């Protein structure tokens, strides 16, 4: 057995035509206290992948750590090693999916939701998720935990098959995800006004922005709701 | 004899009993008016307190129901105060189970029914 003790919650994501969108917020909950203000989830693994990871936090640093030393194993021998057989994404994600699987043999599993958002050297999009039990798959957009039951009904409008792909651009991408938090902070317990986005492109490499603050927040009908029913 | 008691109809075709009871109305001496205004009603009545040693404070015939109901009655006191108490336990009760004021008419059309 393990429990979860502190998480975090939801990683949301969506591919584009140019490269792939991750974004996720720093809140580390115990329970109903909000004990930790600012825990980053998005770790950047190289510079053309990052994983993104939620659920338990004492689980979230330990697989940190196995993809520090992933990085470190490779770079051993020529430096054809890092020039042009690098880590891919596709990789990567390979070795999380058998340490996961092995682990919930055992009945001990890593507490963990993961999302490996890359693009590949051949240039393709590259965007899979697993989990604790050792599920795996890939779509056009992904979401973890809270997120699979709200902020993907939104973001699957803007991309909803292989097609439109190519069509959405980075404008489109970047403010459909950055209304996805807009809609998480009103409607989850977990979840804070500070979050980190990623920008994974094929042309310019890694952007990684961090704390960004959703903004425009409508509350100006509320003071118009007054009373649960039959108060006047 | 046992027709003109209780409130069975008599051989002729009449309830006796209950016109025998607006008899008892006027054994008060009190007399009443009541108007319509244009958004309010206005109702005057004398206050007759007959001995010195009355309070004359205490001495009413102008009962709050509700904040939207009052109400104003002709005969006998005892018979006020048992009416006026119904009154207002219809007039909490209908709030309570349908979550908004009794209208003057709804207050008015159960006190027929129970007089029935």
């Amino acid at each position: 057995t393990q429990q979860p003790i502190v998480t975090g919650t939801s990683v949301i994501s969506m591919k584009y035509d140019n490269g792939v969108i991750i974004a996720a917020d720093n809140l580390g909950s115990y329970g109903s206290l909000l004990r930790f203000n600012g825990v980053e989830r998005l770790i950047p693994v190289g510079d053309n992948t990052v994983v993104g990871i939620s659920g338990d936090i004492s689980d979230m640093q330990h697989i940190e750590r196995l993809l520090k030393d992933l990085v470190t194993e490779n770079a051993y021998d020529n430096p054809l090693a890092d020039a042009e057989e690098a880590l891919e994404p596709s990789y990567i994600f390979e070795y999380l999916a058998t340490v996961m699987y092995q682990r919930r043999s055992k009945m001990n599993p890593l507490w963990n939701a993961i999302i490996v958002a890359g693009v590949q050297s051949n240039g393709d999009q590259f965007l899979r998720y697993v989990n604790l039990l050792g599920v795996t798959y890939s779509s056009p957009t992904l979401a973890t935990g809270f997120g699979a039951h709200m902020a993907n009904p939104l973001l699957r409008k803007v991309v909803d098959r292989e097609s439109d792909i190519p069509k959405t651009t980075v404008q489109v991408a970047e403010e459909a995800i950055v209304n996805a938090m807009r809609v998480l902070y009103y409607r989850d317990a977990r979840s804070s006004r500070n979050f980190s986005l990623a920008i994974i492109d094929k042309n310019t490499g890694l952007t990684f922005k961090k704390n960004l603050q959703v903004e425009n927040m409508k509350w100006d009908f509320a003071k118009d709701i007054k009373g649960y029913g039959t108060q006047k | 004899g046992y027709d003109r008691h209780i409130t069975i109809f008599s051989p002729e075709g009449r309830l006796y009993q209950v016109e025998y009871a607006f008899k008892a109305t006027n054994q008060t001496n009190i007399n009443s008016l009541a108007v319509r205004g244009k958004d309010c009603t206005v109702v005057i009545s004398q206050k007759k307190v007959p001995d010195k040693l009355l309070d004359p404070t205490t001495v009413s015939y102008i009962f709050c129901i509700s904040r939207t109901i009052g109400m104003v009655v002709n005969g006998p006191i005892p018979d006020a105060r048992n009416a006026a108490l119904r009154a207002k336990a219809e007039a909490a009760e209908f709030r309570y189970k349908y979550g908004y004021d009794m209208p003057c008419d709804v207050l008015a059309k159960r006190m027929a029914n129970l007089s029935q």
